[PDB]
RNA sequence: ACAGAG
DNA sequence: TCCAGCTCCACTTAA
DNA sequence: TTAAGTGGAGCTGGATGCTCTGT
């Protein structure tokens, strides 16, 4: 959520992506943007997309 | 509750009788008023129909009709030269047709 | 387009097979293709392709033009594999005309595509030995006598044939050599002194090489243009006003091409003369006839000319502009009430019209004729123009003015028919697949009465057909072929509806 | 009666297993998923014969394992179609000869297929035979399992796969005949 | 997965039944894990096929039996469907041949047929 | 021969040291000679240090084609 | 590219996501067979003509 | 304010912190002094394996308020988390696993 | 929606 | 509050 | 005389920084 009233937390911005990627971290871009925040699966059909 | 268009701009100026809401589903076939005609009898109309079963019967059975090539067969046996379904084999007229397409 | 090429899809399917409608429907959807990138845009093997193709080059549905650096492109027709559907068709208009021996030869030319006139002669020699008996053999003289009357009347035409190598183009050879028509020939015949006895089927040096015979599929057309207007003319006053629209269009045959709006015009002396003798009719009656045709706003036929005492035309494209009409108009009776086709009546004639003037020419109130005009906007029977008053377009401060277009309801109407044909085909292939267990089982126990049928035949395989269970199983399987009876003959029907429909699209289409 | 049959696999060793050679460790792993069941177009599979081609061993990003892609031949119960084999009884119905064949259970002898003195039992499950000389009408296929001989004319698949959202069927028939001369139980022959 | 050939070769049972007793010539230095059903598939599935086998006449042969039984096989003119079946059912009669072969009396003379009782008996 | 550098880059001693930590803190043998150390990626070190990781690293030049170099032959650096 | 990547949660192909690590495991590949004893060539010559 | 600049290229991420700086030189260059009440609530798992199993059991023992401690448990393939609060801890140290 | 803070 | 595309209309050459 | 390819003028649709901290 958003705020610390709420138990927020804090946000990767558009500029800290940009940052992360000069350094070449591509595992850490990962941790950051999807396993710490919204992991999750999906039922994908290979047949028909 | 009013909506974000107007409704006095789609109409309804008394301000009774909206249309109903349904609850069940119609069904996916409505009955019509309507059948159709009946179907043109005659001994002249009868020969065509006859003639055209006639053709399926005819056309499955002519060497145009490329059966599909059979494979992943088990193994070899001796029952394989009486169930062998032969069939003569036709040639075009290569003078009509390209030279790319020779078997 | 989507019709036609699922309808070509089911119609090389039962007539050529599985592996073979996928290059011939890969064409209609794609376009010119060579032969290499057909497999790969596919993914069928090369062999495959070469069986396939010379399959579809036999029965004239792909053609071919030389291109860029030799290679060969193909292109199918679209319109020439939907007459596959009018094959019965074909073969039933010639048993009028012409005999059992010509009910054969053409059937021969249609099954085949191509065939010589030394082949032709011999399997209906062969075919009739059959509908014969005792002694008596179908000979080779006149089945040629019967097949060089059918060149006469324009039913069978020779191919575009190949030229010839040593006059044009000797050396190397070319892949696609470049195949051509010619005018004078394509109705002379070679001359055959050969003659001979067809085989009975006992199970126990070319004259005409290079000249091949292909069926005429435009002269059956022009064939059946003519019964749709004599009918059309029947209908209205008389047998007797009939057979004179039948005698210009006989005389009109030879003399006028596939797409005119009008033929050479007919002088009256001469139609007296072609006219049948067994009717009891004079001169000055039959130049009653013709003034009075020509009063009738149908307009089927025209004077257009003075010399020669009564010089009189037929229409052709205005008839086939009033047979449109009765078409369109006779699917709005049978769908939406006969009400309903009062109106579209309506603004046919009064060609711009409001909703005001409809509830008063028609005399159909309000909330009853709003009904039916709306439900035929909703499936394209009637336009709007929308006039405006200013460039804002409001709808409330314009004029709905409702207008037929006939032409652009003429493709519509003829579009819902290429569906329906596929959908009855679908149907038949439904009711066929699902229930093959019980035509093997009515297979199999006919089988015993096949195999075995003469020789050792004994009594003692006739009362153990019925005794499988098939016998109270018998209800379905007349209940399958009544259903075949009504979906294959009514298959046929449609057909009816395609080609006044079509007649009218090909009048008007320049192709400039 | 065994045939073999050629598949393709990406196997996930953990890293709990590297101190055990590679060889040592695909061939149990693939054993754990395909022994004592049946791959749907080939049959029965008993166990892996061995390994033909193993290819490099990847380690994915989010993963400490190796995976490895594995080509591998299976011995896979599969018999041709009309082939003699022996087989045990162990039990009888209405509904036909229920023959095991060892780590196998379910063939097919019907009565459509069975021999033609006696076709329809005395509402006694098990079935009978009829000889006029000796043994008339009481023979009968013992419920002990002696050893009988038939002929597999028949072989039928079937997908046994869910149907609906997730959250016993034999997929593997069998279908014989014993009306044969020869086909049948030892002690006649 | 994926599966690249339903029929790849036709292997007599006694390649089998050295190839499970070599199986259980490694086996049992582990027990089960209990983790899954990863080592109970695969027992039960050793051990009833080995047993089956065991009863077989496949049993007491060697690889230089079946290539020399395959030897004198070779001419007698004889499919694959008939040279498998001969080697692991133990042909001792006459009621047999007829099943294992096809068209036995038809393409095969009686004297050749009794041969075959010879020739079987005499290798295994 | 192999064409590319024979110097071992951030890159590589970042992913190498990372896959051998993941595969240090699952119970996988450790190729040195611990000594109390509980931080897997301390152990990845000593064994980066000690040239003992079992991992060949697959360079791809983007034709398409590899070379296969191992972590042992080179030349790491700070 | 990058910015699909990361909206795709897979890994990005620049800095440590260009290049694959293998694992360095004792194995034989293309190991001794077993050798096929009633199955070969030299035993099989076929029926038919 | 979109998918695309507000959920997909950056998002709000967890194991944060936010607090005011203050300078301190008796750290190196490398270091940052994280508070006592930060560092009980951001946590890492860490895998148990042969090297940190006598490390991990104190570390259990100690419990989700003394300062080197555990706020959760987890089984091995097992996906829920037990609150290592209630419960004895002394028994959850002496069963712990390889994994 | 507004005010702050860096 | 600043800046590229899209469409309408006169303006010469050329037959 | 006019068909046509290309200039110039007005209309249109898009964009304008990163977070926490409260009411």
């Amino acid at each position: 959520t958003e705020g610390r009233s709420r138990d927020g937390g804090l946000r990767l911005g558009e500029m800290e992506r940009d940052c992360l990627i000069g350094y070449g971290a591509s595992m850490l871009l990962l941790e950051r943007l999807m396993i710490s925040s919204d992991a999750f699966e999906v039922d994908v059909c290979g047949q028909c997309g | 509750a009013a909506y974000t268009f107007n409704i006095e701009a789609v109409g309804f100026s008394k301000g009774e009788k909206l249309p109903d809401v349904v609850l069940k589903p119609p069904p996916l076939f409505p009955d019509t008023d309507y059948k159709p005609v009946p179907l043109k009898t005659g001994e002249g109309e009868e020969y065509m129909l006859a003639l055209k079963q006639e053709l399926r019967e005819t056309m499955k059975r002519m060497p145009y009709f490329i059966e599909t090539p059979e494979e992943r067969q088990d193994i070899e046996r001796y029952s394989k030269r009486y169930m062998k379904v032969y069939k003569e084999e036709w040639i075009p007229d290569w003078r009509r047709l390209p030279r790319e397409m020779m078997p | 387009t989507q019709a036609e090429i699922k309808l070509c899809s089911l119609l090389l399917q039962e007539h050529f097979g599985e592996i073979v409608e996928k290059i011939g429907v890969h064409l209609i959807r794609t376009g010119s293709q060579p032969l290499r990138v057909i497999a790969h845009d596919t993914g069928t093997s090369l062999d495959q392709v070469k069986k396939a193709l010379c399959v579809l080059v036999q029965h004239n549905l792909v053609s071919y033009q030389v291109h860029k650096r030799g290679v060969v492109e193909y292109e199918a027709q679209c319109s020439r594999v939907l007459r596959m559907l009018r094959y019965p068709r074909y073969i039933y208009t010639t048993k009028t005309l012409y005999s059992d021996t010509g009910e054969l030869i053409v059937e021969e030319l249609l099954l085949n595509g191509k065939l010589t006139m030394s082949a032709v002669v011999k399997k209906v020699a062969d075919r009739l030995t059959e509908t014969m008996e005792d002694g008596k053999t179908m000979d080779y003289a006149e089945v040629s006598n019967t097949f060089v009357r059918l060149a006469d009347t324009h039913f069978v035409q020779r191919c575009p044939s190949v030229p010839t190598t040593e006059n044009s183009d000797p050396g190397p050879p070319p892949p696609a050599p470049t195949l051509v028509i010619n005018e004078k020939d394509m109705y002379l015949v070679p001359k055959l002194s050969l003659i001979g006895k067809g085989k009975r089927r006992r199970s126990s040096p070319i004259p005409d090489d290079g000249i091949y015979w292909q069926a005429n599929l435009d002269r059956f057309h022009q064939h059946f243009r003519d019964q749709a207007i004599v009918s059309a003319v029947a209908n209205r006053m008389d047998q007797t006003s009939s057979e004179i629209v039948r005698t210009m269009l006989r005389m009109s045959e030879i003399t006028t091409s596939s797409s005119a709006p009008f033929t050479q015009p007919l002088s009256s002396n001469e139609i007296f003369r072609s006219l049948p003798v067994g009717y009891n009719i004079s001169k000055q009656v039959l130049d009653q006839y013709l003034t009075l045709l020509a009063d009738d706003p149908l307009e089927f036929v025209g004077k257009s000319g003075d010399s020669g005492g009564g010089m009189y035309v037929i229409n052709l494209h205005k008839a086939l502009a009033s047979l449109a009409t009765a078409t369109l108009e006779s699917v709005v009776q049978e769908r939406f009430g006969s009400r309903c086709a009062r109106i579209f009546r309506l603004v046919l004639q009064k060609k711009h019209i409001e909703q005001k003037q409809v509830e008063d020419f028609a005399m159909i109130p309000a909330k009853e004729a709003k009904d039916m005009l709306y439900k035929m906007l909703s499936e394209n029977f009637m336009s709007l123009q929308e006039i405006p008053k200013t460039p804002d377009h409001a709808p409330s401060r314009t004029f709905y003015l409702y207008t037929v277009n006939i032409l652009s309801a003429a493709r519509m109407l003829l579009h819902r028919c290429y569906k329906s044909i596929a959908n009855l085909i679908e149907r038949r292939q439904f009711e066929t697949k699902e229930n093959k267990r019980l035509l093997e089982k009515s297979q199999r126990v006919e089988a015993i009465i096949a195999s075995m049928q003469a020789t050792g035949a004994e009594e003692a395989q006739l009362q153990e057909i019925e005794e499988m269970i098939t016998a109270p199983e018998r209800q379905q399987l007349e209940t399958l072929k009544r259903n075949v009876n009504k979906l294959d003959a009514s298959e046929i029907q449609v057909d009816e509806t395609i080609f006044l429909l079509e007649s009218y699209i090909e009048c008007t289409m320049k192709r400039q | 009666m065994f045939v073999l049959v050629e598949m393709v696999d990406t196997v996930r060793i953990p890293p709990w297993q590297f101190e055990r050679k590679l060889n040592d460790s695909i061939a149990e792993e693939l054993n754990k998923k395909l022994a004592n069941k049946v791959v749907y177009n080939v049959g029965l599979c008993i166990c892996l014969f061995d390994i033909t081609k193993l290819e490099d061993a990847y380690v994915f990003p989010g993963d400490g394992a190796s995976h490895t892609k594995v080509h591998f031949r299976c011995v896979v119960f599969h018999p041709f179609l009309d082939e003699i084999l022996i087989g045990k009884i162990k039990g009888c119905s209405p509904e036909g000869v229920h023959v095991s064949l060892g780590f196998f259970d379910d063939i097919l002898i019907p009565p459509e297929s069975l021999q033609q003195p006696a076709k329809f039992d005395e509402a006694e499950q098990v079935w009978v035979w009829e000889y006029e000389t000796e043994e008339g009408a009481h023979d009968l296929y013992m419920d002990t399992g002696e050893e009988i001989r038939f002929r597999v004319v028949d072989e039928s698949f079937v997908d046994t796969s869910p149907t609906g959202p997730s959250s016993k069927e034999a997929p593997y028939t069998l279908v014989g005949s014993i009306s044969e001369p020869g086909l049948g139980l030892l002690s006649w022959w | 997965m994926e599966v690249k050939d339903a029929n790849s070769a036709l292997l007599s049972n006694y390649e089998v039944f050295q190839l499970l007793t070599d199986l259980k010539e490694q086996r049992k230095e582990s027990g089960k894990n209990k983790h899954s059903s990863g080592q109970q598939n695969l027992n039960t599935i050793t051990y009833e096929t080995l047993k089956y086998i065991s009863k077989t006449p496949c049993r007491h042969q060697s690889p230089e039996i079946v290539r020399e039984f395959l030897t004198a096989l070779k001419s007698h003119k004889l499919t694959k469907a008939e040279k498998l079946q001969l080697l692991n059912h133990r042909p001792v009669t006459a009621v047999e041949i007829q099943l294992m072969v096809e068209e036995s009396e038809e393409r095969l003379t009686e004297e050749q047929i009794e041969a075959l009782l010879h020739t079987v008996t005499s290798i295994l | 021969k192999r064409i590319t550098t024979p110097y071992m880059t951030k890159y590589e001693r970042a992913r190498v040291l990372g896959t051998r930590a993941l595969q240090i803190a699952m119970c996988a043998p450790v190729m040195v000679e611990l000594e109390g150390e509980t931080d897997p990626l301390l152990i990845a070190m000593k064994e980066l240090k000690a040239r003992k990781i079992p991992i060949i690293i697959r360079r791809y030049l983007p034709d398409g084609s590899y070379e296969d170099w191992g972590v042992d032959e080179l030349i790491i650096t700070d | 590219g990058v910015s699909e990547c990361i909206i795709m949660g897979i890994p990005m192909n620049i800095g440590t996501g260009l290049f694959k690590l293998l694992h360095k495991a004792d194995r034989d590949p293309n190991p001794p067979k077993r050798p096929l004893i009633f199955d070969t060539n030299e035993f099989h010559i076929p029926l038919v003509t | 304010q979109g998918r695309f600049r507000g959920n997909l290229s950056g998002k709000r991420v967890d194991f944060s912190g936010r607090t005011v700086i203050s300078p301190d030189p008796n750290l190196r260059i490398d270091e940052v002094a994280v508070p006592v009440h930060v560092a009980k609530i951001l946590t890492f798992p860490e895998k148990v394996n042969k090297a940190n199993i006598n490390f991990l059991r104190k570390l259990v023992q100690n419990g989700p308020e003394v300062h080197p401690g555990a706020n959760f448990i987890q089984q091995r393939h097992t996906q829920m988390k037990r609150f290592l609060k209630y419960g004895n801890r002394e028994k959850m140290a002496q069963e712990l696993k390889y994994g």
